[PDB]
């Protein structure tokens, strides 16, 4: 029951899913909702790649510290593979 | 119906269902005491179901559910506390009301079933959960927010 | 089965379909007029709210399904006071 | 009644037994594991029943249980309706 | 063999009818003579069973060791409600 | 595997003290003394009347070996 903030670009995906998985669906679960070739994709969590066969509890992330209203965030990169590029979420107008 | 719509007040600013869900209330020396329980179950039902202003305010600040969970008998008539925490909830009654004093009905349930009867009737929610930190943290809601928002702030 | 949100500042959220009904205004506006019958996809723009508080509430999406009534040592949510009064313009106008 | 589509694959007929008025008891623990095939079912009452009928213990008793049982492993002939 | 401890159960459960029997008598009787409360605890509990006379022996007993009664200091057989 | 089943239910009212240890009767009913229902701090809830007659006979907890006090 791990939850996930996948970013590409301005796109950003939520994910939530069990810990003991395999990140091939993940790669496959934006591809569903991107229309895009399946083969491109490349995860990048804090700036590194990890096996498409290794689960994403061993990934790095556990349960216990991405709770919803922190998940843990990862970044996803498409073949041009290429660097994951985000867009960190804009700050609000500071008070006064 | 007719004398709802008009709508007294107590002179402690309570409204007539915030006499109907107090446990102060006096009750007359004779035969009313058999009979003329309060809090009373079915009095507040019928009140709630009959068109009474749910969000109704006194001159103490609190609501009906502020009332209705500081009665010092919890475990005594318990069904009518669980009569009439399932009726203010299904019509109105925010649970999380917070009066003048800064007080919450949770933290002003002062029992342990009381505060997990509005636990369990508690709503995962909008800014009201999203409203307790700007209201604890003084952020200016002075036309800075829409006026319906600004009733909804005085409540939160 | 995913609904795509478009923020005002360039930013993209895709979150659960089921998880983004729990407001009324995006179940108003995915349904009747501009309901985009893809079935997939059911983008919806939002010229409004910027970009961090739409990720507030797509955080808050999957907290209300988590914790609608479970768990009863429900931990609380922590909003900044620096994105106060920023999502108070924001949930009215989402009907969470 | 709910938003996504809850569909259990089980039919239920609920005797929502009161309070200790029942002489029926469970003094033995007994803690039968509930059946991954019905623990979405009991699940989904737990969650309807804790949620329209709030502060509310639905103990669940097994011990007079009662139900109906497929074969599909031997190859699914007639039914049987032995206990839980 | 489960018949019985319900056989057990309702005198347990009639011991405890016993014993609520007698705090309402003594509430408002104050003293009462131990002969006339033999009477006096089967009459109101006429309508439900029959109390045997062993049962209330005991049932008097376990009152006194709670303490809600005890003998009167006049007369042993006299008992006080407190 | 299964198209029918379903079991029987019991229900409590959440209620983290099940009965008054003192008359052996439930908290919900009144006292056999008449109501109110007293605490302690060994968090147990037994009936006021229950409890002042307690003290009488002894200020001791009757389930755990503690000395009562009220709440
Ligand atoms: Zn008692
Ligand atoms: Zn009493
Ligand atoms: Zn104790």
């Amino acid at each position: 029951d791990v939850f996930l903030m996948i970013r590409r670009h301005k796109t950003t995906i939520f994910t939530d899913a069990k810990e003991s998985s395999t990140v091939f669906e993940l790669k496959r679960i934006v591809e569903g909702i991107l229309k895009r070739p399946p083969d491109e994709q490349r995860l990048y969590k804090d700036d590194q790649l990890l096996d498409d066969g290794k689960t994403l509890g061993e990934c790095g992330f556990t349960s216990q510290t991405a709770r919803p209203q922190a998940p843990a965030t990862v970044g996803l990169a498409f073949r041009a593979f290429e660097a994951l590029c985000i867009e960190p979420f804009s700050s609000p107008p500071e008070l006064p | 119906y007719n004398l709802i719509h008009l709508d007294p007040r107590t002179r402690e600013g309570f409204t007539l269902l915030h006499l109907a869900v107090n446990s102060n209330t006096p009750v007359d020396d004779f035969h009313t005491n058999d009979v003329c329980s309060f809090p009373n179950a079915l009095v507040t039902k019928l009140l709630l179901d009959c068109g009474a202003e749910v969000n109704a305010v006194d001159n103490e600040g609190n609501s009906a559910l502020h009332i209705i969970v500081q009665y010092n008998r919890p475990i005594s008539d318990f069904l009518t506390l669980h009569s009439i925490i399932i009726s203010l909830v299904e019509a109105g009654a925010h649970t999380d009301m917070t009066n003048k004093q800064n007080k919450t009905p949770l933290d002003k349930s002062t029992t342990g079933v009381s505060e997990i009867l509005l636990k369990t009737q508690m709503k995962m929610s909008l800014k009201c959960l999203a409203a307790r930190a700007v209201r604890a943290n003084d952020i200016n809601y002075q036309d800075q927010i829409p006026r319906t928002l600004e009733e909804f702030v005085g409540f939160h | 089965m995913y609904v795509k949100l478009i923020s005002s500042d360039g930013h993209e959220f895709i979150v659960k379909r089921e998880h983004a009904l729990t407001s009324g205004t995006i179940k108003a506006m995915l349904s009747g007029p501009g309901q985009f019958a893809e079935n997939e996809t059911n983008e919806v723009n939002f010229r409004e709210i910027p970009s961090h508080v739409l990720s507030k509430v797509c955080m808050y999406f999957t907290y209300k399904v988590r914790y609608t009534n479970s768990s009863t040592e429900i931990p609380e949510f922590p909003i900044a006071p620096e994105i106060a009064l920023e999502l108070l313009m924001a949930a009215n106008f989402l009907d969470c | 009644n709910q938003d996504t589509v809850i569909d259990l694959g089980i039919s239920f007929q609920i005797y929502v037994l009161q309070a200790g008025a029942w002489p029926l008891t469970q003094a033995p623990s007994s803690t039968f594991a509930i059946p991954q095939e019905l623990e979405k079912s009991v699940q989904m009452f737990e969650l309807f029943y804790s949620q329209h009928f709030s502060g509310r213990k639905l103990t669940w008793l097994h011990y007079l249980c009662t139900g109906e049982v497929k074969m599909n492993y031997l190859g699914k002939p007639y039914v049987a309706m032995v206990t839980t | 063999q489960e018949m019985e401890q319900t056989r057990s159960a309702v005198d347990e459960d009639r011991k405890m009818y016993l014993q609520a029997a007698i705090v309402r008598i003594m509430k408002a009787r104050k003293v009462l003579r131990h002969n006339a409360l033999i009477q006096e605890v089967i009459s109101q509990s006429r309508a439900r069973f029959n109390p045997s006379i062993s049962m209330i022996k005991k049932c008097i007993e376990v009152l006194i060791d709670k303490q809600y009664i005890e003998r009167s200091q006049a007369s042993a057989d006299e008992y006080s409600y407190v | 595997e299964v198209k029918k089943w379903n079991a029987v239910a019991l229900w409590a009212w959440d209620i983290v003290v099940d009965n008054c240890a003192i008359c052996r009767n439930h908290i919900m009913d009144l006292c056999i003394e008449c109501c109110t229902v007293a605490w302690g701090v060994c968090n147990h809830a037994f009936h006021f009347h229950c409890i002042s007659r307690w003290l009488k006979t002894r200020q001791v907890c009757p389930l755990d070996n503690r000395e009562w006090e009220f709440q």
